[PDB]
């Protein structure tokens, strides 16, 4: 009974709207569904807006009347120009007159602005489809008619804010460039007028609420209008004084005079600079006397979240941080203007307290901008100095826990690992730390003596807790390398002392662990320290042992980073004998490693063979460094041993649970220690290369056999699991070794062949459910490195991979993305360093090619789709590298058109958008082929095209032709412009891509003018 | 001198682990998790009878509320060696007491074989 | 004591899947577009008593737009969603801003950076500061991983209520009826466990 709307052949009854809407809007459940769908069918009806006027004079529903709009919005921006002149003067006027209509009833204005506001919109669309070339007079007009009610005038400023906002603001996206320069032009050369109006209503002006939409209007203008509109008129002092006392105007006033501040003035005249001193000058004496003091807690008023007050506070931080960024300068000679600077820097400071994240990092930018200057800029730190020194406190007792800290307090009041990572804190953390280290610069003295008497208070406990020793530490670790080594000596010293004293003093696990946490830090961040005092060196690392040995789970994992985070940057210290050491300290950690490893859970006892490895690897000596690598590999290297014979003595030892699970570790082992080593684990991957791929080989047998005997579902149980994580490792090794490799001879007579037959025809031969998308990857890696060395070798990869990939990814987007991803970064790396192996391809299986090239075009996952054009136009830079020959001309003949077609299709469609300079540039490539004759055949055949037709003339007729059929809705001459433009701008890519973003424009609408596409010329 | 101006407070915990609930969508034929949290195991003081409470972390929503019942059948998930599945005929977390097979799983195995033996306890629990 | 909340963003961006989240607890990992919008309660226990929103979570694609500004009409409070590792998502939230401002003039507003679980983040941290002159409160989000998911209404319960320090606060738990057994046989409970115990439960790999 609701869809009685949807039938057209009777009268629309607007009684009967009315309850649709008002059941979508005001009503719940089933009825609100269906409602809706009616709704939207009812206003996609393309003879909806028909029924327009109707529903706006006989409609008792609002949101009946705003729907009605929406109608006529989608009508306006689309087919205005489609209508008839006598519908487009009749929808004017009733829109126009429906407006003037609910602005001199008192009521309406009062209780219908969102009505009114939709109006106003719509207005607008007709004046960018109208004005000014068929409305020369909207504008004198409605300066005219807004002395006649104060309801209007203030509606006029909506619609002039609304009319500039669309042709300044928001035109880039949705007008041809020709529209939006005339449109800006048009508003440009009335705009004295309008600033009269608007002016005459800020001097004389009574209602509040017109002067509030008066001065939204004046925010837009600021975007755009020349200065002399607001230094030569008295505008500034009414903006920073009279707008500035009245709480409803501050606002956007505020707003307005960021605005202002933001342009950069010229800074030769003095006059300008006067009035820019002034209006900060009054601006902050409102705020002192009419909003709070300097002294005033806004940390606390904020908290308190009175009205508008966060939004105020916010909007201040705003102007202060934007005028003092561009203009502190003019107020940091003249000594009668140092009160004004340090007030301002003042309420910056009380700002920087807010607890509110977003805000903080605010303040914090502009703190940056301050103290980053005042590092270089001569003679001017010594001003901000009580300022600086107070941001110190500021900054040290808000310090964020940065990454490296895996410990935290729990809504139980207990100390434990983290959960997760918090990227947000790590910008965070970072921004802090440089603004931090700056004001350590400016002052070391000062950012010392606080930081020693907060430490000082938390010994004696007066200031003791898990807080404030943590944001002390941090800062204390922060600032890491603004010292004197000898003060940082005396500093470090004082530090870790005192924090091993708060360890005592303190009892109870949370306590212990809070401190432990924070000593960690502290170390970790001065490896110069630990560098030049090596018994203290050897002291942490023992120390960091013994906590691997912690049942508090959180000490452990952040004493495994710590050794990594120390091995990376000290590890020089580690390899050679120190005075006092019988031997290289990486001797005695490879000796225990059994001992000090045994508590830690796998993934960390990998990193702890990582560490050794980065150790290992600082020994240049070939003997000593494979003597290392032998003896550090010493445990998973036996398990190995055990492992290979049990385990080919009978391959039914492997389904084992536990010993699929000591073999993944072993590999995972091989792996840590690789990554640290590269190049340098060339030996241990030699001791068990070719028993892995054999391992390699047992494991895809039994699980391709588990996949028979179970089914799919065998892929989701845990053995099967375990058993690809072996293949996944193996992989993972031989990638990350051939990455980093040297010597390439090697990988290519040693690694390749029997990598290629343990893996090509396994990946091949399995089910899609059951090939590891590792294998791609690898495969990767193998021709970035030696590809052009395997030529044989690449073919045998895309015989293995490229067929039956394709099948598992070209019949949706969706399904296994992992495997897609990998799939192209294959193709291009082939195509870039092993284009032979695509040239050796039957026809049939080439064409698959172009077609996966494509079909990479139309993804909207970004890993594809840039891999994807890419590799199309790495393909034609490969084609015209042949030059004049057979393979080229049939490529040409065979596939041109259907990139060009195919580029262009994914351009227009609106759902590529974030591909558009790669399109535009692939598309470019193309088309300057054709102009520079680099394609040597004709592109067309005999019969179709008179003989000695240029290519040139061919294209143009092809792609009219194929624009013409896709966009029926555009006229010839738009099409002819827009090819005639776009062929002559293919060298110029940002002018081509002008052109193209014309046409996403010109396509969206009826009756685009085809003269924009001169808009360069 | 004048100076200044969730019905769990009457339960014992007998067990609490961290876990992942799933219930299952016949219709579907997919697991949907129904929740992230604390799983506890509270026996009331009064009746002695021995229920599961789980709620979702940061909202606290109750995702699970029902009795350890004896008939229930702790059943692995053919994907898992760290979960169990259950048929559950009385769940009152989203409020009108409804059937659910759910599953439940842990952060490793032995949390998984940890909760098994305390639901076996508490079913006994329940028995008398 | 209800909200009307209107959710925005470009197509993908995560809306549905954070609504959703919210409703059931569940993650969904398919793209089922949403046609126009589509409305559900959900309710929130706070320390000041229970929050309802109307969640009216709207198309992000153009093509099923439907009633596009038409939605926003009497909202109270908003989300604006974009998509961390999607650029063009970010680019887009001034025009979403846009329209719903132009139709709900001073309302709460939160943008949201989704997914931001996934490694490989495309519009970093320092960039994302559009919010500051429009006085949007933003958070970091990632509805797979649950990072910051409850800040968003959190922080707009704070504002609707006009309390600074509303909390979350635990539900009441009846005891669960102690009477299980409902039917006798129990016959289709047996089907439903064999199936359920042969379908692998998801993301095994995930920490739970
Ligand atoms: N990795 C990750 N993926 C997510 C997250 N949130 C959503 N997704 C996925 O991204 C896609 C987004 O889906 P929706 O929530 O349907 O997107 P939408 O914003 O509702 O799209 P429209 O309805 O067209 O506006 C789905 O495949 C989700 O599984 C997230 O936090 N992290
Ligand atoms: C407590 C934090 C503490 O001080 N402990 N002793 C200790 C000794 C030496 C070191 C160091 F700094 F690494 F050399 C450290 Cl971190 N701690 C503890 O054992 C307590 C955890
Ligand atoms: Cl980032
Ligand atoms: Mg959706």
């Amino acid at each position: 009974s609701m869809e009685g709307i949807l039938d057209f052949s009777n009268d629309l009854d607007i009684a009967l709207l009315d309850q649709v809407v008002s059941t979508f809007y005001q009503g719940s459940g089933v009825q609100q569904k269906q409602a809706q769908e009616i709704l939207t069918k009812f206003q996609d009806n393309p003879d909806a807006w028909q029924k327009a006027d109707q529903i706006l004079q006989f409609s008792t529903n609002p949101q009946s009347k705003f729907i009605a709009l929406s109608i006529l919005d989608k009508l306006i921006t689309r087919k205005w120009k489609l209508l008839p002149n006598d519908h487009r003067i009749g929808i004017r006027n009733f829109v126009v007159g429906m407006i003037i209509s609910m602005c001199q009833d008192d009521e309406v204005f009062k209780t219908q602005k969102n009505l009114i506001n939709k109006s106003d919109l719509t207005l607008v669309q007709i004046l960018k489809q109208e004005w000014p070339q068929n409305w020369p007079e909207f504008i004198p007009e409605l300066i005219g008619s807004s002395s006649s009610s104060v309801n209007v005038c203030e509606n006029n400023m909506i619609v002039l804010k609304l009319l500039s906002e669309e042709v300044f603001d928001f035109s880039a996206e949705q007008m041809t460039q020709a529209k939006a320069l005339h449109l800006k032009n048009s508003m440009s050369k009335e705009f004295e007028q309008i600033f009269k109006l608007c002016f005459q209503v800020l001097e004389q002006g009574s209602s509040s609420s017109l002067i509030v939409a008066t001065l939204e209007s004046l925010l837009r203008y600021l975007h755009w209008i020349p200065y002399r509109y607001i230094y030569e008129t008295n505008i500034l002092e009414l903006l920073s004084t009279k707008f500035m006392t009245s709480p409803d105007t501050r606002a956007i006033t505020l707003k307005c005079l960021t605005e202002v501040s933001n342009l950069k003035i010229p800074q030769d005249n003095d006059l300008i600079k006067r009035q820019t001193v002034l209006f900060f000058q009054n601006t902050l004496q409102q705020i002192a006397t009419s909003v709070m003091p300097v002294t005033a807690d806004l940390k606390a008023t904020y908290a308190n979240a009175n009205g508008n007050d966060q939004s105020f506070l916010q909007d201040l931080a705003m102007f202060l941080t934007t005028y003092l960024a561009r203009n502190r300068a003019l107020l940091e000679s003249d000594e009668s203007l140092r009160e004004l600077l340090l007030n301002a820097h003042q309420y910056l400071i009380q700002l920087s307290k807010i607890e509110e994240r977003e805000l903080f990092k605010t303040t914090l930018d502009y703190w940056h901008n301050l103290v980053a200057d005042l590092f270089y800029e001569p003679l001017k730190k010594h001003i901000y100095e009580e300022i600086c020194s107070q941001l110190r406190l500021v900054i040290i007792e808000n310090m964020v826990r940065p990454e490296e800290v895996l410990v935290v307090e729990n809504d139980e009041g207990e100390i434990v690992r983290e959960f997760v990572k918090e990227s947000d804190t790590i910008q965070l953390y970072k921004s802090e730390r440089e603004v931090l280290v700056y004001l350590t610069h400016l002052n070391v003295i000062d950012t010392e003596e606080i930081m020693i008497s907060k430490l000082a208070r938390q010994i004696d406990g007066s200031e003791w807790s898990w807080h404030n020793i943590n944001t002390l530490s941090w800062a204390i670790g922060s600032i890491s390398g603004t010292m004197s080594e000898d003060t940082e000596k005396r500093f470090v010293v004082t530090v870790i002392k005192d924090l091993l004293g708060l360890c005592e003093q303190k009892r109870g696990k949370d306590n212990k662990a809070v401190v432990a946490s924070d000593i960690m830090y502290v170390v970790g961040q001065y490896p110069r320290f630990l560098k030049a005092h090596w018994n203290f060196l050897r002291t942490v690392i023992l120390k960091l042992f013994e906590f691997m040995h912690e049942t508090h789970e959180g000490v452990q994992d952040m004493a495994c980073d710590t050794f990594i985070k120390i091995v990376q940057k000290c590890k020089y210290h580690f390899v050679i004998q120190q005075p006092r050491e019988s031997e290289p300290f990486i001797q005695t950690i490879i000796r225990d490693i059994q001992k000090t490893t045994a508590d830690l859970q796998p993934q960390q006892v990998h990193t702890f063979y990582k560490a050794c490895g980065i150790i290992i690897s600082e020994e240049r000596s070939v003997a000593e460094r494979n003597r290392l690598l032998s003896d550090l590999m010493q445990l998973p290297n036996m398990a190995w041993d055990t492992i290979v014979e049990q385990s080919t003595a009978n391959p039914t030892l492997l389904l084992d649970s536990e010993t699929v699970k000591i073999i993944a570790n072993i590999i995972k082992t091989n792996v840590a220690v690789c990554t640290s080593m590269g190049a340098d684990f060339y030996p241990q991957l030699g001791h068990i290369y070719y028993n892995m791929l054999q391992l390699y080989r047992a494991v895809s047998s039994m699980i391709s056999a588990q996949v028979a005997a179970e089914g799919l579902i065998a892929t989701k149980t845990p053995k099967v699991r375990g058993l690809r994580t072996i293949k996944k490792e193996i992989l993972k090794l031989v990638e990350t070794y051939i990455s980093k490799a040297r010597n390439l001879d090697d990988v290519v007579k040693v690694l390749v062949e029997p990598l290629l037959n343990a893996v090509l025809e396994d990946y091949m031969n399995n089910v899609p459910d059951a090939r590891d998308a590792e294998v791609l990857n690898c495969m990767t890696t193998v021709v970035e490195k030696v590809g052009h060395m395997i030529p044989q070798g690449v073919i045998l990869i895309l015989q293995s991979v490229f067929e039956c990939t394709l099948d598992m990814i070209n019949k949706d987007f969706t399904e296994y993305p992992e495997h897609r991803v990998e799939f192209y970064k294959l193709l291009k790396v082939i195509n870039e360093k092993s284009f032979a192996a695509f040239l050796e391809l039957p026809p049939a299986a080439f064409k698959l090619f172009v077609d996966a090239i494509c079909w990479a075009f139309k993804h909207n996952n970004r890993d594809v789709e840039v891999n994807g054009l890419q590799i199309a136009l790495d393909l034609v830079k490969n084609i015209e590298r042949m030059g004049n020959v057979p393979f080229a001309n049939e490529f040409h003949k065979n596939y041109f058109f259907i990139f060009v077609s195919e580029t262009f299709f994914v351009l227009t469609d609106s759902d590529h958008k974030s591909g558009f300079s790669k399109q535009a540039l692939l598309l470019m490539k193309l088309i300057s082929l054709v102009y520079d004759n680099k394609i040597s055949v004709p592109l067309y055949q005999e019969a179709e095209v008179p003989q000695g037709t240029s290519n040139q003339v061919y294209l143009s007729q092809y792609l009219a032709n194929m624009l013409s059929n896709a966009f029926p809705h555009l006229t010839s001459e738009q099409i002819a412009s827009f090819l005639s433009a776009l062929t002559k701008q293919c060298k110029d890519l940002v002018v081509f891509k002008g052109t193209l973003r014309d046409f996403l424009v010109q396509i969206k609408e009826v009756g685009g003018d085809p003269t924009d596409y001169l808009f360069a010329e | 001198f004048e100076p200044v101006v969730t019905m769990e407070e009457d339960e014992e915990v007998l067990y609490k682990v961290r876990a992942k609930l799933f219930r299952f969508d016949a219709d579907a034929k997919e697991w949907k998790e129904r929740g992230t949290g604390d799983c506890k195991f509270l026996k009331n003081k009064k009746t002695n009878k021995v229920r599961i409470l789980m709620r979702r972390d940061k909202t606290l929503k109750i995702c699970a509320n029902h009795i350890i019942a004896p008939e229930y059948t702790l059943k692995p998930n053919v994907g898992s060696d760290r979960s169990w599945v259950y048929a559950c005929t009385a769940d009152i977390a989203e409020g009108e007491a409804e059937a659910f097979t759910f599953a439940i799983r842990f952060g490793s195995k032995e949390n998984a074989d940890k909760f098994k033996e305390e639901f076996e306890k508490a079913q006994e629990i329940n028995k008398k | 004591v209800q909200f009307k909340l209107v959710l925005v963003g470009d197509g993908g961006t995560g809306k549905t899947t954070f609504v959703k989240r919210h409703l059931t607890g569940e993650f969904e990992k398919k793209y089922v577009a949403t046609l126009g919008v589509e409305v559900h309660p959900l309710v929130f226990h706070t320390n000041r008593g229970p929050i309802k929103f109307n969640v009216w979570d709207t198309a992000g694609q153009e093509k099923f737009g439907g009633l596009r500004d038409g939605y926003y009409i009497q909202a109270q409070c908003a989300i604006i969603m974009f998509d961390v590792t999607s650029r063009v998502t970010y680019k887009n939230v001034p025009n979403w801003h846009r329209d719903l401002v132009r139709v709900c003039e001073n309302i709460p507003i939160v943008l949201c950076g989704n997914k931001v679980d996934i490694k490989d983040r495309k519009v970093k941290a320092k960039s994302i500061v559009f919010h500051r002159k429009k006085n949007l409160q933003y958070y970091d989000i990632s509805a797979k991983s649950n990072y910051n998911f409850e800040k968003p209404f959190l922080w707009l319960a704070r504002k609707l209520i006009g309390d600074p320090n509303l909390e979350f606060v635990a539900m009441p738990a009846l005891a669960p009826p102690e009477v299980v057994m409902d039917p006798a046989l129990a016959a289709q409970y047996e089907h439903d466990l064999e199936v359920a115990q042969t379908t692998a439960l998801p993301d095994e790999d995930d920490d739970l």
